[PDB]
């Protein structure tokens, strides 16, 4: 039936300032059906103290969802978020960017 | 100045894996504060905002037996959807149900909604006149034959005009320091090079409550829609929003492009340039 | 504040 691709966004709570504290964002939305695997990486490695919101849904009826961790970026870690789907081929790595 | 309160229920079928999933929300304007799992242990609706968790075992008893009662409701239309298409047992299904009412500044009653969805797709939906219901294909009209014959409609606007509004009234004064808030967005201009002569001109918007914002680039005054990047309005974390706008500016052309931001908590529009 | 009305499609 209906596969809709999740659109991926990483991104920091606040302004990102090396030695200070944050959290990590992973921003999965327009994804259907709900069935998603979402996974924060640290210099390539899998986070193990991740939480996600509810699962909820937009008006069009799309899903979307919210991964987040307690993280202090620096200047040398690097952070990306992996996502895996039913409409992916392969799972989708997007690096975090501080300017997005 | 407007408000509105919504209850997301989404059923997925598990074959060959149990029971159904069922995971229901309630949002008041951009705010969740409750949930229900039924994967979770606890088994009752849970609050999920500071100002409701206040609410006594009443409440808290009231909403946990008849959000279990919608488990149950939408355990069944898997199998009365199942049936009316003519599926599989090893096929795994998903039923969506939303419904709540929205007010105005004065707070009084605006509109009234309550829909399905399946696999996705529209199935069907109250329509504005809180009356008739749209079904979009035929196994979808026997549902509305049904409710027409029960007079569905009329019990459900009975709910959307009296309960929904009276207690979206009752979490926005409960809350009033959580929902009944306004939050500039605070705005910042970022500048990246790409090449010698291209520059990514990024608007950004952060900490603004509700979600709404609208975010435009303009060049002497030109709209530059087709060749702006525009993110969705995501959620920091925190009970705000972010979004940004980028434009691929020429060297040199910095001061022609400038950024619009507009939401409720600005008294005026912002106009930003880089200078 | 949820509904009451058991609604069944």
């Amino acid at each position: 039936m209906i596969q809709r691709t999740p659109k991926i966004q990483v991104y920091s709570r606040h302004p990102a300032e090396n030695g200070k504290s944050n959290f990590l964002n992973c921003y999965v939305s327009g994804f259907h059906p709900s069935d998603i695997e979402v996974d924060l990486l640290k210099n390539g490695e899998r986070i193990e103290k991740v939480e996600h919101s509810d699962l909820s849904f937009s008006k069009d009826w799309s899903f979307y969802l919210l991964y987040y961790t307690e993280f202090t970026p620096t200047e040398k870690d690097e952070y990306a978020c992996r996502v895996n789907h039913v409409t992916l081929s392969q799972p989708k790595i997007v690096k975090w960017d501080r300017d997005m | 100045g407007s408000h509105s309160m919504r209850y997301f229920f989404t059923s997925v079928s598990r074959p060959g894996r149990g029971e159904p999933r069922f995971i229901a929300v309630g949002y008041v304007d951009d705010t969740q504060f409750v949930r229900f799992d039924s994967d979770a242990a606890s088994q009752r609706m849970e609050p999920r905002a500071p100002w409701i968790e206040q609410e006594g075992p009443e409440y808290w008893d009231g909403e946990t037996r008849k959000v279990k009662a919608h488990s149950q409701t939408h355990r069944v239309d898997l199998g009365t959807l199942r049936g009316y298409y003519n599926q599989s047992e090893a096929g795994s299904h998903t039923v969506q149900r939303m419904y709540g009412c929205d007010v105005g500044s004065d707070w009084r009653f605006l509109r009234g909604y309550h829909q399905y969805a399946y696999d996705g797709k529209d199935y069907i939906a109250l329509k504005e006149d809180l009356r008739s219901w749209t079904a979009a294909d035929m196994a979808a009209q026997t549902t509305k034959h049904k409710w027409e014959a029960a007079h569905v409609a009329e019990q459900l606007r009975a709910y959307l005009e009296g309960t929904c509004v009276e207690w979206l009234r009752r979490y926005l004064e409960n809350g009033k320091e959580t929902l009944q808030r306004t939050d500039a967005p605070k705005t910042h201009m970022t500048h990246h090079a790409v090449s010698d002569h291209e520059a990514t001109l990024r608007c950004w918007a952060l900490s603004f409550y509700p979600a709404e914002i609208t975010l435009t680039w303009q060049r002497d005054g030109e709209d530059q829609t087709q060749d702006t990047e525009l993110v969705e309005t995501r959620p920091a974390g925190d009970g705000t929003f972010q979004k940004w706008a980028a434009v691929v500016v020429p060297s040199g052309q910095e001061q022609r492009y400038t950024c619009h931001v507009q939401h409720e908590g600005l008294p005026k529009p912002l106009t930003l340039r880089w200078e | 504040k949820l509904s009451h009305q058991l609604v069944l499609l």
